[PDB]
């Protein structure tokens, strides 16, 4: 009554917080032609994999919890579930390939400007958007996940559009989704922060007489710490709901997986910290 | 010593005696042409480093660009393609040149040597200077009026490699020059705040104009043959004469601080372009300093500029490897 | 044109050197004195910023002299308090070749000539 | 020094015309050729490559 | 005709842009230097150093020194009142407008020349000098570490995180281990990480 009436604006703020902030990464990269370096094509895949979510997942995810009935019917909930995995397995894997782009620039500094060009920056976004499609359109459309107590009572009958994974789809895809991006993006930010606390120890040997390390641990907490907080419990529940049932609670798979849909709301505020973006935004 | 301190006062009395009026007072005339603007009709993205100088061709199509990456790309302002791409011996070039017959391109910079190409291979390496070169122009297909930084404008002959006339004596580094439409006399701005017009026939100075406070970067010439404008490092573009020997106007605003980098006139002489250093290039009207367009664009510099032989479309260079064509 | 005239003139006395600046604006030029003892090349002596802030010196003429530009009469003054017998030099008033900058390449040889001689100071 | 003193005499034996007549030719050139100024006069789109 | 003329240049437009992109992977892997006070090319563990020089140009450097604003490191070789006329050079390279984001490397000269002539200060703040440590004699390390302190006295007043001075005391491995530090500290200041 009034509880769903308050959610009708706050959950409809998330759809407007995306498209008012993730068009300033589309209409300020394909226009100015100065910041169109090789390392701003990866971020373009962070506002195209973002706009799939904010225009085809996040608004349609509001009507599933407002009217409590999927109006689109079947042959769309096998696709809206298949377009939601594609907008999550690519919005996380791109955060890896931005970080491995950073780790190779610092921990191999002579062989980055001459061995990574714009002719192989559409190969390493194609190879990411084909891995994020391999776990979104191949199993969730050929029905490799349909496994059964209530997984055959509503998943194929009528107007029960939800997520009922099998005993191996929520384990062998939730490793490629999150826990492989948490071995790569922890090994990257422990061989990059080991450098950023070495140059701050070699500057202050020949200069430091004419802690200040809260510059390094501020942009390693709004980059590494906002990603293992908004998408960590939402991909620790998905492995529990299949392996056990003691954490069902009816609103810790919906209102706790929704905190991952606001991780994409801050990605145009975090990876736009280059000074070329800060000047290009005031003209719009 | 003191015997030459009174001969200069005979000139300053005579050059002020001929000052009857000003251009700013006798131009109570028709109104300025309002705010004009030009959009980038092309973009010649081929280079790898900063474009230090270009030169629009005499064919009104085939411009030649010269960048610090070692490339000398003979472009095409019609189909955007590249007719040639000539490599260089030394990586730096500071000027390029285009023959009026369209069959020669000269280019050479900080390596003290004016090389001669024929549109791919070298033809004659006219060495002999002891400084960097700054501007090269063609008179005919066997004679060039080169500048230098060794206080000496020269005049080589491509046949047998000899210096015919050394226009010596400027007490400072010489910068970009120009050429008259009659092709018998040429000015030379330099790093002494003195645009000194020479004479190709005799081989010495004919006048000496001083109206600047800092060193002179680049210079142009009027499209009839009785004037020339000059831009310097103090955000000013003074317009001198040749029959009155005094500057007439000073094109300067209050807010501009950055120094001029290249100057070239239009076909009718009414519009004096000026490539500034604060990432844009203004369009000064030559009869009243109206500044009739900001003409934005590039994001590193405006390093050189050039207008066609028919006055169709200018080509402002840059320092981020992008030429742009403005019509 | 750019006329830089100079004026002014027993070890241990005092001396005051005055100049002029006719032709350019004086409010935005980083003027500095440069002296040369005969037999040797040019050295550095002093400096004056665009308002009177960064009054630098050289090594040996540190603390003794005192220099301040006027910026109202197109003049700078080099008050030479407690002179030395190692100051037998001609004092050229140099100039900063660009308005609104913080760099100066005005130390080197004879590549500038359109300037007054500068008075000879001997001890 | 000894060569600059002879050089200004070669610049002093030259006549000159006053500014009101020497700038009256630049006004006559910036006005008569206004019909052939493709940057000052906007050419039609049928001939503007 | 109007069908072979477009193919007359498109066979040359696409035989050149397939050559420049095979030369772009050579210019991007050549590291330009400048031995400020004739080119040379050396390599150290498969990276190309395009070390320039200025030896023939005259002693008035304000228009061929803004032609070196894409160079990654200006090797400012200096000697140990010759210092004061060679410090306003370094004072002007730092505060310049186009050489602003160019991290200078500084090579002080042969240390035995400062060790033979001490067994002459030309500065007022040399007597009251508290010497640092980690040198070898205290009568020599009090003198060698003064111009190494004086040159760094300007380098921190306008450092701004972009360009630092990297002083040595004399060899290509000592520039290779410092030109790597320029590339790492350039990529770190844009990440808002340094
Ligand atoms: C509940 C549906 C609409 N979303 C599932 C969740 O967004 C998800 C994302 C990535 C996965 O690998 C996954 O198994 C599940």
């Amino acid at each position: 009554e009034v509880w769903v009436v308050g959610m009708g604006i706050v959950m409809s703020l998330i759809v407007l917080a995306i498209v008012f902030g993730n068009v300033l990464v589309i209409t300020a990269i394909a226009k100015f032609e100065r910041l169109q370096t090789v390392t701003n094509y990866f971020i373009t895949s962070l506002a195209v994999a973002d706009l799939v979510m904010g225009l085809a997942v996040v608004p349609f995810g509001a009507a599933h919890i407002l009217t409590k009935t999927w109006t689109f019917g079947n042959f769309w909930c096998e696709f809206w579930t298949s377009i939601d995995v594609l907008c999550v397995t690519a919005s996380i894997w791109t955060l890896v390939v931005i970080a491995v782009d950073r780790y190779f620039a610092i921990t191999s500094p002579f062989k980055y400007q001459s061995l990574l060009t714009k002719n192989k920056a559409r190969v390493i976004i194609l190879m990411v958007w084909i891995v994020s499609g391999l776990t979104s359109f191949l199993p969730i459309q050929m029905h490799w996940y349909r496994a059964h107590q209530e997984a055959i009572n509503c998943y194929a009958e009528e107007t029960c559009c939800d997520f009922f994974t099998n005993q191996a789809y929520a384990i062998a895809s939730s490793i490629v989704s999150f826990y492989v991006p948490l071995v790569i993006m922890v090994f990257v930010y422990s061989r990059v922060f080991q450098e950023a606390k070495r140059q701050l120890q070699k500057i202050d040997k020949s200069e430091g007489r004419f802690l200040k390390e809260h510059k390094a641990l501020k942009t390693l907490g709004i980059i590494m710490g906002t990603f293992t907080l908004a998408w960590l419990p939402f991909f620790i529940v998905n492995i529990v709901h299949v392996i056990q049932d003691n954490l069902i609670r009816k609103e810790v798979y919906i209102l706790l997986n929704w905190i991952g849909y606001v991780n994409s709301g801050f990605n145009p505020l975090i990876y736009s910290r280059s000074p070329d973006f800060r000047i290009a935004f005031q003209e719009l | 010593r003191q015997e030459a301190e009174q001969l200069k006062n005979q000139i300053r009395d005579a050059r002020k005696a001929c000052a009857d009026a000003t251009l700013s007072q006798i131009t109570n005339n028709i109104d300025p042409v309002g705010r004009i603007q030009m959009r980038t009709r092309r973009t010649l993205r081929g280079h790898l480093a900063k474009i230090y100088a270009m030169h629009w061709g005499t064919d009104s199509r085939l411009l030649v660009s010269a960048s610090q990456d070692g490339k000398l790309i003979i472009w095409d302002s019609y189909t955007t393609n590249k007719v040639h791409a000539i490599p260089l011996r030394s990586s730096w070039v500071m000027t390029c040149a285009y023959a009026p017959s369209g069959n020669y391109v000269a280019c050479g910079g900080l390596d003290n040597i004016c090389s001669i190409y024929n549109l791919v291979r070298v033809s004659r390496e006219l060495a002999g200077h002891t400084g960097y070169l700054s501007c090269c122009r063609f008179l005919d297909d066997n004679q060039i009026v080169t500048s230098s930084g060794d206080t000496t404008c020269a005049l080589w002959d491509i046949e047998t490699g000899q210096q015919t006339t050394t226009f010596t004596g400027h007490t400072g580094d010489v910068m970009s020059l120009s050429l008259a439409p009659d092709t018998r006399l040429f000015v030379s701005g330099a790093c002494d705040a003195s645009a000194k017009l020479w004479d190709v026939r005799e081989g010495m100075c004919r006048q000496t104009f001083t109206g600047h406070e800092s060193d002179i970067n680049a210079i142009c010439f009027f499209p009839n043959g009785n004037a020339f404008a000059t831009g310097s490092d103090d955000a000013t573009c003074r317009l001198f004469d040749l029959r009155a020997d005094q500057e007439l106007m000073t094109y300067s605003h209050d807010n501009i601080i950055c120094g001029i980098t290249s100057v070239s006139f239009s076909k009718s002489g009414r519009l004096l372009l000026a490539g500034y250093d604060d990432f844009n290039c203004n369009v000064w009207d030559a009869l009243k300093a109206d500044r009739a367009g900001v003409l934005a664009g590039h994001d590193n510099r405006v390093s050189c500029l050039g207008v066609t032989d028919d006055g169709m479309a200018v080509a402002t260079g840059s320092w981020d490897s992008f030429l742009k064509i403005w019509n | 044109q750019v006329q830089l005239q100079e004026s002014g003139g027993q070890p241990g006395g005092s001396l005051r050197l005055s100049c002029a600046a006719s032709g350019f604006t004086f409010s935005n030029y980083k003027m500095n004195w440069v002296r040369q003892a005969p037999g040797k090349g040019l050295e550095w002596v002093s400096d004056i910023s665009q308002s009177g802030a960064s009054i630098s010196y050289t090594g040996s003429v540190k603390g003794r002299f005192t220099i301040s530009r006027d910026n109202a009469k197109n003049t700078l003054y080099l008050q030479m308090n407690s002179l030395k017998p190692e100051d037998t030099a001609v004092y050229y008033c140099a100039r900063c070749p660009a308005p609104f900058t913080r760099d100066c390449f005005d130390v080197t040889s004879t590549t500038y000539a359109y300037r007054g001689q500068g008075t000879q100071v001997t001890v | 020094a000894r060569k600059l003193v002879e050089q200004l005499k070669m610049e002093a034996n030259i006549d000159r015309i006053k500014v009101s007549k020497a700038a009256a030719d630049l006004m006559a050139y910036c006005e008569a050729h206004a019909k052939e100024d493709p940057l000052l006069t906007p050419v039609p789109a049928s001939e503007n490559p | 005709d109007q069908r072979n003329e477009e193919k007359a240049q498109r066979e040359a437009n696409k035989k050149i842009e397939k050559q420049l992109q095979k030369d772009k992977q050579v210019y991007r892997a050549t590291h330009r230097l400048l031995l400020l006070g004739f080119e040379t090319k050396f390599q150290v563990d498969k990276v190309n150093f395009h070390m320039f020089d200025v030896g023939g140009q005259r002693d008035e450097r304000r228009k061929w020194i803004q032609c070196f604003n894409d160079v990654t490191a200006i090797i400012f070789v200096v000697a140990s009142n010759r210092l004061q006329e060679a410090l306003n050079l370094f004072k002007s390279i730092w505060n310049n407008r186009w050489l602003r984001t160019i991290s200078v490397i500084l090579f002080l000269n042969k240390q035995d020349l400062l060790a033979e002539k001490v067994l002459e200060d030309y500065f007022p703040e040399f007597a009251r000098y508290t010497t640092p440590e980690d040198a070898e004699d205290p009568r020599v390390t009090r003198a060698k570490y003064f111009i190494r302190d004086e040159f760094l006295r300007i380098s921190t007043a306008s450092g701004d995180g972009r360009h630092y001075c990297y002083p040595h005391f004399t060899n290509i491995r000592r520039v290779f281990n410092d030109c790597r530090d320029i590339i790492q500290r350039m990529h770190l200041r844009q990440y808002e990480l340094l």
